[PDB]
Parts: structure tokens; C-alpha cells; sequence
């Protein structure tokens, strides 16, 4: 959703809210009960949240924002709640991949900043699963 | 095998659990789900800490062997 500014916030954002939060909390809240129905304390599930730097600082991406800045409370739970134990959150970020505004990423690089290919970001958020940070996200 | 004596006798469950518990909790793994429905294969996962205690309870058993008076120290788990 583009072109979505504070006063033009409604249903599509309103959903799309829902697509991003409350069901990948609801997916998590989901496995849970699975997880420890079973009985299952160690095999725990990593789950990738895809955040952003964009907070509200790009322009009118609509309730973008607020959608993926309430993800990283996904740390002040795992710490804080019971289903540590069958789900262990290892944030990410959406850097600047292209593909999905594609115009300008040549002029950013100028920066001194990277921009990834869709395949370049792939590898990243892939080596998120490396046997080595799966430990380190387990205990943290 | 037992398992509609341990529906009924308070002094036999109280020797599955204080069994299957501690399975439970040394070697992840409980002979409750075992004898209800005999599985064909079982698979031990080692998730966090519990997990990664689990593990290495399962590396710290040794299977010596006699050669010679040696008592030889021998790792029961080779694919641990």
C-alpha cells in the first residue's frame, strides 16, 4: 500500500495491519499450542521476523510501519512469556532489496551504502539459519 | 502392558510418572507415549537448554570394553 498517508488510513490498511501483525503473532501463538501439546520443549522453532529501518520515515506507505515497528516487542515477550521454549525470534531486517522505487538505487549507492539484489538479500537472511546463530538465538 | 493398571492403581501410576519423568527430563524421551502406541521410529531433539543438556547427558555415557586389563574408554553414542 502506497499513496496511504494518516488520513487516508482505512480498510486496506486496516487489513493489511492484520496480515503482517496479528497473524504472524497468531502463527507463533499457533505453534505453541501444538509445540506443547505434544509435548515438544526441544525442538524449537526460529522464527524470522522481517522488519525494516523504515519507521515512519519514509513517506505515506500507510500502516506500514507501525505494522513491522511492532515486531520487535517480539523481545520483551520471549523473555518475558512461557513459550520460550518453542520459539525462539531472530529478527531480520529489509535492507534495500530491489525488485520488491527500483530507479534511485544506483543514486543511494553513491552514499556509501549497499543495496542488495533479491538474491544478495536471500543469502543474507539464509545465513540467518547457519547452525552457528541457531545456538546463538537460542539463548537470546 | 499395565497401561489399564496405571488407569486405576494410584500406587502404579506413581511409578510410571516418577519413571517417565525423569526420561523426560534426562534423555527427552517418555515410555508413556512409548507403550501406548509403539512408534517405529523415534527421533531425539536437542532444542535449547534443556535440549542441549539433554545432548550431552546422551554423550556422557562410555562403553568400556575389556583388551588386556584395559579398561577402555569407549563413546557409547558415535553419531553424537
Amino acid at each position: 500500500e502506497q499513496g496511504i498517508e494518516l488520513e487516508h488510513i482505512d480498510s486496506k490498511s486496516e487489513f493489511a495491519h492484520r496480515i503482517m501483525l496479528t497473524n504472524i503473532l497468531r502463527m507463533m501463538g499457533c505453534v505453541k499450542k501444538q509445540k506443547s501439546a505434544r509435548g515438544i520443549e526441544t525442538r524449537p522453532a526460529q522464527v524470522i521476523l522481517p522488519m525494516s529501518p523504515n519507521h515512519g520515515t519514509f513517506g505515506g506507505d500507510g500502516m506500514y510501519s507501525e505494522s513491522k515497528l511492532s515486531l520487535e516487542t517480539l523481545f520483551n515477550r520471549w523473555h518475558s512469556e512461557s513459550w520460550a521454549n518453542q520459539l525462539t525470534v531472530c529478527g531480520a531486517i529489509i535492507g534495500w532489496t530491489r525488485g520488491t522505487n527500483n530507479i534511485i538505487a544506483e543514486g543511494i549507492e553513491k552514499m556509501g551504502v549497499r543495496t542488495f539484489s533479491q538474491k544478495e538479500m536471500a543469502f543474507n537472511l539464509l545465513g540467518l539459519l547457519t547452525p552457528e546463530v541457531v545456538e546463538l538465538c537460542q539463548k537470546s | 502392558m499395565g497401561m489399564d493398571l496405571y488407569k486405576t492403581s494410584k500406587a502404579a501410576q506413581d511409578v510410571w510418572n516418577r519413571a517417565d519423568n525423569h526420561f523426560k527430563d534426562t534423555y527427552g524421551f517418555s515410555i508413556l507415549d512409548i507403550v501406548i502406541n509403539n512408534p517405529v521410529n523415534l527421533t531425539i531433539h536437542f532444542g535449547g537448554e534443556k535440549g542441549k543438556r539433554i545432548r550431552e547427558n546422551y554423550s556422557a555415557m562410555i562403553f568400556e570394553t575389556i583388551v588386556d586389563g584395559k579398561l577402555k574408554t569407549e563413546k557409547i553414542f558415535k553419531e553424537i
